[PDB]
């Protein structure tokens, strides 16, 4: 019933990323927990008011011992205590004094106090440790003066009471969260041998065991019905995903129980080896996973963890400095919960971005091949509007009907824009035209040749633009999806006849705003589609400039079911809503005048980025589904372009990359919590205006020098004079168009600025002059 | 055996053909292969192997040419020329090299014995020095090199089989592979042996204070280098995700890292990075250059200068006040 | 009094910037480059692959004189000044 | 190390002095890096990246730090000598 | 080229110290 997995596929990143994230968060949480434990290992071992908290009238009703008081409340309780002074627990001593106990209980009848039976049974008559109102009045001044048996827990409110209605209910708040290990890493009471690191090891052991067992069950057990594709769909059937996680948790429960009972040493190494081998097994089995069973494995692991957290552990239990230590431990707990939330967000983002990194290598080779077998050089090097037809008749046509790899998936199309405003040739001039002479765009219908409507509508109709998918963008303007269309034919022989008919019937010479040839390709070996777009723009009659775009993408459809992109998108929406509501609450707690300081501007950016990523991914899925449904209906009748899907996929990938970059930067700046490593970032914050001033001065100096150079260079042709001597201090060889060509100079001047900063990088060393000084000041005061 | 080409790792099996000794026979064979079509759409890799001797010097040469046909279309060529020496003992210099080899073996044995003897008796921790991890690294590398040499020079049976029948293809690829591995290991070992010289350059107050400064600032440099590398990898992954499918220089993560390191040197061409993306293209380059040259490069100088200043000042104060 | 003496300097600077824009955008560089290519890079005669920028002999100069020089000199179109 | 690794394919490391000159030219950033990538896919890029990191970030700043400290100390000593007549 | 930076750094330190000591009593 067990099958050795085969070395199929190449590799799976989902399981590896999940295991790496779990190990990293475990290591960071272990570091934090050790920092807290060493703080509360040797040390740390409104309820109190100004009422008579002692009763010293007893005669022979005391002994040298201690006492304790346990109370419950709304997510708050108390514990034992031991205090003494100079009287050394005098007989019936009236000690009306309270220490900074953690007894943050409420105004409820939940309290039980008892002393130590040092010697014989004491029948002392002590009223109570009365407390009425000091800061919040969490108790009531109601003393009963009731006595119990020897060291027996005296009843109280706000000597043989041994019944399961009360004896067992004591553990409902005493050992409740002391053993619910998942929600107990920050509930460790003193006088216990837990160390708060054994809990972390047990938790990471449980997580790794769940992951490994689920990976084994999906990737090795396939002898019943192969447990894949037949009925175990990736979509939740409600009887398979839970039915494997619950069973996995039940089977793996005893090995965790053994280690827990051993703890309750050398078990650290045993648990480390066990989690290491489990992770290795999960990674080895991970290679044999199609995406559907991969998301099924993710959901099964989540279900098993939830079942362990909520189903088994709750039923497992049924078998000077003091005013700042509390603040520091509260800060540590906040750090822990924020770290857990951030690691969950980082895992979701990593799965959203690098979910399919195998196609990222194949897409590059596919687009390179499509360019090299389309003769991109021969297309980008055409300027007139009469070599288009020979280029198509010689290159493209043998590529469409030329049966080879990368099948066609739909006939090509040629759509033209008329502009109705026939252009005039211009004098040679410096060219570099922005083709602004365009006016309106033609919309009427025309017959064969051009305008001559005899009977009804023209044979060359406008074919009004589609609502979704347009705006190729270009030098002249931003186009759309409309234009006069020609289908170029189906067979190779008739295609040549159509091409020559368009040649000799006055089609492209006169008006011709654009040509807009477009294609699509399919690669089933890697399962990738490709959108190919070829465009020639005619700024003036007899002149053209070329553009080529090959966009490889993957056709992910919304109707496919519970895809990984869908899950990542819904998780990102949930995270964005959580961040937005938290920020809105915190902002409302301060009202107006919060727009000051970057603190409130780093949250809106994150929320907007997350929302944009999720919405763009959802839009891409919907557009892909709509386009596929449109295309499937009739193949040899329509083009059904896929450019919008490619653009949406590119935008979603860019947004995910930007979000991951921001998360990595945030992780980088959270390294300050080491005492000696907190200086660095601090200096970067304390020396910022100096860097701004240096940058402004350098920009002004560069502007002055650039003006000097531009005025000097544009004088005449080579004469070997002093002007070129002074201008030769830059741009390699007494002038190289400021090191970026003029055609590239009127294209994103920020890039040229960056290039010139890179070339003259010795000026930036001036910044060091500032930074060093600051580092000598900030570091000199911490000591 | 396997090859580990560029697209993937290729097996040692397939459909092979041994060519002939004369040109006419080989031409006829290749023409017959081309006529009855041999490279169809199903082909994925092609290998050509041969070898030459060049008897003037004593040095064989093994030539292997590989052509990869990816499933997405195209052709990727690669080559591998390797010079070997399998008839070592010919001249006097060969005997001198053999003597040096056995001397090296004796030296390695001596170092191993010293290491074991010193680790056994005292200093059972032994790893808080950084001058003992270098010793174990050097010993391990030299032992691995000696083992590879022993397993490589004694497995020259293929030469004996070839020399008794010179009308058959000689298999020299394993020897070339192990020669490359031995060369890499020897280069790393000699580099580390040279680095080990820093233990002995302490003969005056000028050299002692520089070593003290370096050892004292190593910790802070590592602490800041963690953040530096986190930012570096963030930029690398952003570039890989955005430009990775169009630029031919961000196609792989390691290629992105190397491209960034070349950008530091000023060895970048802006045309391709810009035409791949009108927006987010210039932003990436400009922000990377600015935050790498104006901030990260100067913080290292700040740390190093502060450490050197404090070290020099405290030695000077201690010496002048004793 | 600094603010008063600021606006005059900014007005002077903007006037100088307008003059600079007028100077640099005179589009004279294109004409010089075009006619330089017309006279220099043009081969002497199509039978010989040589031009003025790569002259090597006195006979090459004689070919250039009765050749590319006489072609470009007597033809966008230029008018001789004597 | 570069001589022993690339000393038979790259003709910038074909001789020891040529290796030194190529290493000096690497600092100026006028080396292709295309040949040394294909000469050895592993341990080739490692050498380049490690060399760049240790030259630009650890050894230039040390020279600058030494010069800074010495110049400041000299100015302080000269000022004390001149201002205490 | 590393000696101009020494002069600039030293001058910056001197100027900052002078400004800090002048501001203390004013
Ligand atoms: C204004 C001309 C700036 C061009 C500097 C030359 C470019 C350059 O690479 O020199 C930077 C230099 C560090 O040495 P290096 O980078 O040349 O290897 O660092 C320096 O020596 C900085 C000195 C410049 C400071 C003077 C500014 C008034």
């Amino acid at each position: 019933r067990f099958v050795f997995p085969e070395p199929t596929a190449d590799v799976n990143y989902i399981v590896m990323l999940t295991c790496a994230v779990c190990l990293v968060t475990y290591m960071v949480m272990a570091a934090i927990l050790h920092k807290l434990d060493q703080l509360d290992a040797s040390r740390g071992r409104r309820f109190k008011y100004e009422i008579l908290v002692k009763t010293g009238w007893g005669r022979g009703s005391g002994t040298t011992a201690h006492v304790g008081i346990m109370l419950y409340g709304v997510d708050s309780r108390s514990g034992h205590r031991h205090l003494d002074g100079d009287r050394a627990f005098h007989r019936n001593s009236l000690d009306i004094f309270r220490i900074a106990t953690p007894h943050s209980l409420g105004s409820v009848w939940k309290i039980r106090v008892w002393h130590d039976n040092k010697g014989l049974s004491p029948a002392w008559f002590l009223q109570h440790v009365i407390v009425r109102d000091l800061q919040t009045a969490r108790s009531a001044f109601f003393l009963v003066n009731d006595w119990l048996s020897v060291e027996t827990e005296a009843n109280g409110g706000l000597a043989a009471l041994l019944r399961f209605r009360r004896l067992l209910v004591a553990e409902l708040q005493r050992g409740f969260f002391d053993k619910h290990i998942w929600l107990s890493i920050w509930d460790r009471p003193p006088r216990s041998r837990f160390t708060r690191i054994q809990r972390a090891t047990c938790c990471v052991l449980l997580i790794c065991l769940f992951l490994g067992a689920n990976a084994v069950w999906y990737g090795a057990v396939g002898d019943s019905a192969y447990s894949t594709g037949h009925v175990s769909r990736l979509s939740p059937l409600s009887v398979d995903t839970v039915a494997v996680g619950l069973v996995s948790s039940v089977v793996v429960y005893p090995v965790y129980l053994a280690i827990l009972f051993l703890f309750r040493s050398l078990a650290h190494g045993l648990s480390l080896l066990l989690v290491a081998v489990a992770v290795a097994v999960s990674g080895w089995v991970g290679a044999s996973f199609p995406p559907g069973v991969s998301v099924a494995w993710l959901l099964s692991s989540s279900a098993s963890f939830l079942a362990s957290f909520l189903g088994w552990e709750p039923l497992k239990v049924l078998l000077f400095l003091a005013k700042e230590e509390a603040r520091k431990v509260k800060r540590l707990h906040g750090m822990l919960r924020s770290l857990l939330v951030y690691m969950l967000f980082l895992l979701v983002t990593l799965l959203a971005s690098y979910g399919d990194a195998s196609c990222h290598g194949h897409a590059y080779r596919l687009q390179s091949a499509i360019k090299q077998e389309l003769h991109s050089r021969a297309f980008l090097a055409i300027t007139r509007s009469e070599e288009l037809w020979p280029w198509m008749a010689h290159v493209l046509l043998p590529y469409v009907h030329g049966n080879q790899s990368s099948p066609e998936l739909g006939p090509p199309r040629l759509r033209q824009v008329r502009l109705q405003e026939a252009l005039y040739p211009d004098p040679p001039g410096p060219r570099v035209h922005t083709c602004s002479a365009a006016g309106g765009f033609s919309t009427s219908d025309y017959d064969v040749g051009w305008e001559s409507p005899h009977n009804g509508s023209g044979t060359w109709a406008y074919s009004a633009p589609d609502l979704l998918g347009a705006w190729s963008w270009g030098s002249c303007a931003v186009y759309d999806s409309g234009g006069y269309v020609q289908e170029l034919g189906l067979s190779l022989e008739e295609s040549r006849d159509r091409l020559r008919f368009l040649q000799l019937h006055n089609w492209l010479d006169n008006r011709s705003r654009a040509v807009f040839l477009e294609l699509t390709r399919y690669s089933p070996a890697v399962g990738l589609h490709a959108a190919v777009t070829l465009r020639l723009e005619f700024p003036a009659a007899g002149r053209a400039l070329a553009a080529l775009s090959v966009r490889p993408f993957a056709l992910r459809r919304l109707s496919a079911g519970l895809s990984l992109p869908l899950l990542t998108s819904v998780c990102l929406l949930l995270f964005a809503v959580h961040f937005a509501v938290a920020e809105a609450r915190t902002w409302h707690r301060e009202g107006r005048w919060r727009v000051l300081r970057l603190g409130a501007w780093a949250r809106w950016l994150l929320v907007a980025l997350t929302a944009a990523t999720a919405l763009v991914r959802l839009a891409q899925l919907g557009a892909a589904d709509r386009q596929w449904t449109r295309f499937v209906r009739g193949r040899p009748r329509r083009f059904t372009s896929f450019d919008q899907v490619a653009q949406l996929s590119s935008a979603a990938r860019g947004l995910a990359a930007s979000l991951l970059f921001l998360l990595l930067v945030k992780a980088a700046q959270q390294l300050r919590f080491v005492r000696q490593w907190s200086v660095f970032g601090k200096t970067l914050c304390r020396a910022l205006p100096e860097l701004l001033g240096v940058t402004l001065g350098l920009v002004v100096l560069g502007v002055a020098y650039a003006q000097l150079a531009i005025l000097l260079v544009s004088s005449c042709v080579d004469s070997l004079w002093s002007v070129a001597q002074a201008l030769l201090v830059l741009c390699p060889g007494t002038g190289l168009s400021t090191l970026c060509p003029a055609e590239s100079w009127h294209l994103s001047p920020l890039l040229c600025v960056g290039l010139w900063a890179l070339r003259l990088w010795g000026a930036l060393r001036l910044g060091a002059v500032i930074l060093r000084w600051r580092y000598h000041a900030l570091r000199g005061e911490l000591y | 055996s396997s090859h580990w080409g560029i697209i993937a790792t290729y097996s040692g099996a397939g459909y092979y053909l041994d060519l002939s000794r004369t040109r006419e026979e080989t031409a006829a064979q290749v023409a017959s292969l081309k006529k009855n079509v041999w490279l169809d759409r199903g082909t994925r890799a092609t290998f050509i192997d041969f070898s030459v001797y060049n008897a003037n010097i004593n040095l064989f040469c093994v030539v292997r040419l590989l052509v990869e046909f990816p499933a997405t279309g195209g052709v990727i060529p690669s080559w591998q020329f390797q010079p070997l020496k399998l008839i070592r003992y010919v001249t006097t210099f060969d005997f001198f090299l053999a003597a040096c080899e056995i001397i090296f073996c004796f030296f390695i044995f001596y170092y191993v014995v010293e290491e074991i003897l010193e680790i056994r008796i005292h200093k059972l921790h032994y790893f808080r020095s950084f001058w003992n991890c270098l010793d174990v690294v050097i010993v391990v590398l030299s032992v691995v090199a000696i083992g590879i040499n022993i397993y490589r020079t004694s497995n020259v049976e293929v030469l004996l089989q070839f020399l008794e029948d010179q009308n058959t293809f000689p298999n020299f690829e394993h020897l070339a592979y192990w020669q490359i591995q031995f060369n890499n290991i020897a280069a790393v070992t000699v580099f580390f042996v040279w680095i080990k010289l820093f233990k002995f350059i302490n003969f005056n107050r000028t050299m002692s204070q520089l070593s003290t400064t370096m050892s004292r600032c190593a910790k802070d440099l590592f602490g800041f280098a963690i953040m530096f590398f986190i930012i570096f990898l963030a930029y690398a992954q952003l570039a890989y995700l955005v430009f990775g499918t169009q630029v031919d220089d961000f196609s792989t993560f390691q290629e992105c890292i190397f491209t960034q390191f070349r950008i530091i040197l000023g060895d970048i061409n802006f045309a391709e990075i810009e035409e791949a993306n009108r927006v987010l293209g210039p932003i990436y380059f400009t922000t990377f250059v600015f935050f790498m040259f104006f901030i990260l490069l100067n913080m290292f100088l700040a740390i190093i200068n502060d450490t050197y200043s404090e070290v020099k000042s405290d030695l000077a104060q201690q010496k002048a006040e004793m | 009094s600094v603010l008063r003496e600021l606006v005059t300097y900014l007005l002077f600077l903007i006037v100088l910037c307008i003059l600079t824009y007028g100077m640099m955008s005179s589009n004279v560089y294109y004409y010089t480059r075009m006619m330089s290519q017309l006279f220099l890079d043009t081969p002497v005669s199509k039978t010989e692959k040589t031009n003025f920028k790569t002259l090597s002999s006195m006979e090459d100069f004689w070919k250039f004189t009765e050749g590319s020089l006489l072609d470009g000199l007597y033809w966008y179109e230029n008018l001789l000044l004597g």
